[PDB]
């Protein structure tokens, strides 16, 4: 249930909600969220709080703007300019594992 | 100072996800460049009345406001019901030279840019420069010699 | 009534198309009209034998 | 004769006029600087007042900005034509300038340059492939360069098929090593800001200018901030107090990435514009593409948009109402010759004019615009006035 | 922006260069050649785009009095004068025709007198014609124009 | 030019031709369908 | 608690500026008294769509407060029709003066 | 909040389209009010208080 | 008119669904409301033939 | 000025005046960041507080 109603609210609800003459619409299901599932008891062996998971991921799962390399105002005599890649979302379950 | 992707990935899609429930809504292009400008431009049903249709529009992006970045919020989300094809451009310039491209740019920008947006049956006013905004340019080396950040 | 018909034409392209089929007609119905008051009542006192 | 000057005829929505004024856009190559712009954009700026003195009045060059994305690499030049009588002839008509200047611009190498003369309305066909089931941006690229090179496969029913989206350029990304920099007591927000501040304007405040509120903006420096090496100078200040440099817990690699993302529908989407073969009408061009994106990559559909979706809304409803016409006609002019067979000696006359307005049409190429359709629903009504206008004596 | 030991002061002066400029400098204008600024005005969607184009000039005519030494105004780019020639190009034709046929009317009636008639019903079709298309709601165009011409 | 030409070539045939015609089928229709 | 500069210089400029595009805008007028009070008021042309003219100039306002200050925020900015005049003026008084 | 009732954190992208990122007590763990007597807060010295 | 738009809607996203992925309609009035309109029109020609 | 001039034609001009409220005596408090960091007070403390 939970595979099949994330693909309605990922890619039918959106158009569906769009089309002429449809209002509001109602999905009896939700979306993937990245459900990160704690114990209680896990926290306690390894001194931590929720509070410093809730830190960590909102820092390691950073997209944040780097400027653009070379951007302008540029030095006279420049042949050079390209955006500048910092942290971006993570995307796959294992990915949010690999957060220290 | 945004790249392309993030744009997308945190702007647009949080605006686009919001943008449902809309009347006579035929389709709704959008796009994100390298500048970081997401432009999102809905064209409605031929015949609508573009008085309400801006405020359809603008009261499903208010449920998508809060979730944007602090730096987007911060600079001018504007949404404009105007066409996508300049109807004139009014240039200004100096004779006598003595005043920089910049220069020129900030009196039409300070002054010009207020009274034109206003007057009636003008939707929207793209300004060719920028108003002067106070730079600080930093040297990496001054602020490191002093043991100091941005 | 050979303009009248087009006068639905929908469409974005229906606006133009309907405008032109309007004044056309308009202008008929307007020349039928005038042509029923100013054109009897002129031709008479103005044209001469 | 009227049955064969009819289909020939081209179908076209509405002759492009001389309204003196084109827009010339000019592109660079992924990477151009601002300055390289400003080197091409004069050369469109002398062009024109000197190959075109005769013609153009003023030219106003921006540099930075254009209808396909802002950016670095993107140039425009607003021009405009002295007055109508000030050009006498053809030779200096809006199309004629554009091809020249279209033409004698092959000779800048490095730039893209194309005048287009501005459309009728404010705002060809503008087909858009879409990822419907999350190929994303890389995959459907080749995609796009599948169909767009395939395109190629048809010249004789597609012409000029063009992407619309600034394609993949360089971009620099840099890691940051989340272990190092706890080690190094450097909080991942001061790195962030930091390289986000520097390398690109951050707002900070307002202060007042001669009486106005303007915004206060930090960012390096310019020759600070110019290559990947200078990343090798912005220290950061650790939380012990200590000072650390960028590649002591960071690195850096080339990759490509797409300088303007396009959405459609609310899913990724790029535009392909494109002319719809040489000399054909754009109906033809719209069902051959539909084969074409019929075989193509799992979860790459399509939609319209733009002009080309208003064809999909009202597409012959021309055909439809004319029989109607032909129809209320019969009935009404029955009503009035008092029989169902002498309204035919009125009706017969119809493709006596409508002939000539064909014949002349295509003498000079009218391409069945909207101007014609007036022109057409117009002289049937002045064959039908002299028809009723001598059948009615004779009755 | 610190007092770092010895007493020695550090000052935003002396760890960046402080000076007035554009917001974003992406965007770059040049008019002849020459360095220049200027508005591009998009048209609201339903508004007249002639009355736009007025109601313009004369907002930047209420505001040339004021402007500093050696800066002027220029229109290198507008559509709207097009607009404005092109339907007063097509009334040249609307009286032009009425003075034709008139000129062909008398060759045939022979009779000046009599050749009189057509001419004052023609251009009481044509002055209604507007009259009633103003109940319609339609503005005067192109095409009505040429919704009469024909 | 646009709307000219293509009445312009119409009017041309529509009296030319029209005043030639026009007086065939009355006589035809009257004679054959009535 | 703000004086007079501090809130035409933070409030008023910001929130003229970003008033733009709305329909039949006559002329706009705005004080910016002392005691941290703002009065921007806009009038328009006879015969315009009150409700409509409300709606969108509140509108434009709620993509500018981002930029006004903290307090503003929290003390809410208001969007009130004002050529209305009251029916009547309700006054309730203390005969006794035992509650202020 | 974040332990009982869930706390939206922050999005991720998934397939290319913004999800979101909920952070939440497994569900044995936060079911009955014994439960409650499981959760510590870490104080400025870490001694995890309950 | 909505119910033939989000029907097109539908069979334009059809061909994309995963394999297995099914789309039914439990719920909906408008087959009623053709059967209706339908009932009363023959009702409607059926007074004109009494 | 302006006004001043008005004062000079009472045929044609009466009770010209201004309608806001003239200048009025304030109170200027003066932080010397100088001395707001060397006794090591932060200043936004000194702007919050007052």
């Amino acid at each position: 249930q939970e595979d099949i109603s994330d693909y309605v609210a990922a890619n039918m609800k959106d158009a569906i909600s769009r089309t002429s003459g449809v209002g509001d619409v109602q999905l009896f299901g939700s979306q993937y969220a990245m459900r990160i599932w704690m114990n209680p008891n896990e926290l306690n062996k390894f001194q931590l709080t929720p509070v410093d998971v809730i830190t960590a991921i909102k820092a390691q799962n950073a997209q944040v703007a780097a400027g653009q390399l070379g951007g302008t105002p540029p030095v006279k005599g420049q042949q050079l300019n390209a955006s500048i890649i910092a942290q971006t979302r993570l995307t796959s379950t294992e990915e949010f594992g690999k957060i220290l | 100072g945004a790249d392309a992707k993030t744009v997308q990935d945190t702007v647009t899609q949080v605006i686009e996800q919001n943008m449902n429930g809309i009347d006579n809504l035929m389709y709704m292009s959008s796009n994100s460049d390298s500048t970081g400008t997401v432009q999102i431009t809905l064209t409605f049903e031929s015949g609508t009345d573009a008085d309400i249709a801006q405020v359809q529009v603008q009261n499903k992006l208010q449920l998508a406001m809060p979730l944007l970045p602090q730096e987007v919020q911060q600079q001018g989300v504007s949404v404009e019901k105007s066409s996508s094809s300049f109807l004139m451009v009014v240039g200004v310039i100096n004779t006598d030279g003595t005043m920089t491209q910049e220069d020129i740019s900030d009196y039409v920008a300070a002054n010009m840019k207020d009274a034109i947006s206003r007057t009636s049956g003008v939707g929207d006013v793209q300004l060719f420069g920028s108003q002067y905004a106070m730079r600080i340019w930093m040297n990496p080396n001054e602020l490191n010699k002093f043991q100091l950040t941005p | 009534a050979v303009f009248v018909p087009m006068a639905f034409f929908g469409g974005s392209t229906g606006a133009i198309y309907r405008q032109f089929s309007i004044t056309i007609v308009s202008a008929m119905a307007l020349s039928v009209l005038v042509a029923l008051i100013l054109t009897p009542a002129l031709c008479a006192t103005m044209l001469k034998p | 004769g009227m049955a064969y000057l009819f289909v020939r005829l081209p179908s076209s929505f509405l002759p492009d006029e001389d309204q003196g004024v084109f827009m010339t856009m000019v592109q660079l190559p992924a990477g151009a600087t601002q300055e390289r712009t400003q080197k091409v954009l004069n050369e469109v700026t002398h062009y024109y007042l000197t190959k075109e003195k005769n013609n153009v009045e003023s030219v106003f060059a921006v540099n930075g900005f254009g209808f396909a994305g802002r950016g670095q690499n993107t140039g425009i030049a607003f021009v405009s034509l002295k007055d109508w009588a000030d050009r006498p002839g053809e030779e200096n008509k809006v199309e004629a300038i554009t091809m020249r200047a279209t033409r004698a611009f092959s000779q800048i190498k490095d730039a893209m340059v194309f005048a287009f003369n501005l459309p009728a309305i404010v705002e060809g066909f503008d087909f858009e492939l879409i990822d419907q089931a999350g190929l994303g941006h890389e995959k459907l690229t080749q995609a796009r360069n599948q169909l767009l090179a395939e395109a190629a496969k048809h010249p004789d029913m597609l012409t000029s098929v063009r992407p619309n989206g600034l394609e993949d350029t360089p971009q620099f990304k840099i890691d940051i090593d989340q272990e190092k920099a706890q080690a190094l007591g450097v909080s991942i927000n001061d790195i962030n800001t930091t390289l986000g501040a520097a390398w690109g304007g951050s707002y900070v405040n307002d202060f007042i200018d001669r009486g106005r509120v303007k915004k206060v903006y930090v960012m390096s420096e310019a020759k600070y901030r110019m290559l990947p090496d200078d990343i090798g100078d912005w220290y950061v200040r650790a939380a012990d107090g200590q000072m650390v440099p960028f590649s002591a817990f960071s690195s850096s690699r080339w990759e490509y990435g797409s300088p303007r993302l396009e959405r459609y529908n609310g899913l990724p989407s790029m535009e392909i514009l494109g002319q719809a073969a040489p000399g054909k009408s754009t109906g033809e061009a719209m069902e051959l593409m539909e084969q074409l994106a019929s075989k193509l990559p799992t979860g790459v559909g399509y939609d319209w948009t733009g002009m080309s979706y208003q064809e999909r809304l009202s597409g012959n409803q021309a055909p439809s109402l004319y029989a109607i016409s032909l129809i209320v006609v019969f009935l009404c002019l029955a009503a009035l010759y008092e029989s169902w067979s002498i309204p035919f000696s009125v009706m017969l006359v119809v493709p006596l004019g409508v002939i000539g307005a064909l014949l002349a049409a295509t003498f000079r190429g009218l391409t069945n615009d909207v101007y014609f359709q007036v022109g057409l629903l117009t002289t049937i009504g002045l064959s039908a006035k002299n028809a009723i206008l001598i059948v009615e004596f004779a009755k | 922006l610190k007092v770092n030991q010895d007493g020695s002061r550090v000052l935003l002066r002396d760890v960046a260069k402080i000076e007035l400029g554009g917001e974003n400098y992406d965007i770059i204008a040049e008019f002849n050649g020459q360095p220049a600024s200027g508005l591009g005005i998009k048209l609201a969607t339903g508004a007249n785009a002639l009355d736009t184009a007025a109601a313009i000039r004369a907002e930047l005519a209420k505001m040339e009095p004021f402007f500093p030494s050696g800066l002027k105004i220029v229109y290198p780019y507008d559509t709207t004068p097009f607009v404005k020639i092109s339907i007063h190009e097509v009334v040249k034709t609307l009286v032009e025709a009425i003075i034709l046929v008139f000129l062909v009317m008398y060759l045939f009636l022979q009779n000046f007198r009599a050749t009189l008639i057509p001419t004052i019903a023609v251009p009481v079709v044509l002055l209604g014609t507007f009259a009633v298309l103003a109940a319609f709601g339609f503005s005067i165009n192109t095409l009505t124009m040429f919704g009469m011409v024909l | 030019n646009a709307v000219g030409t293509g009445v312009m070539g119409g009017m041309v045939t529509a009296t030319v031709l029209a005043i030639f015609f026009v007086p065939v089928f009355f006589v035809v229709v009257r004679r054959r369908f009535s």
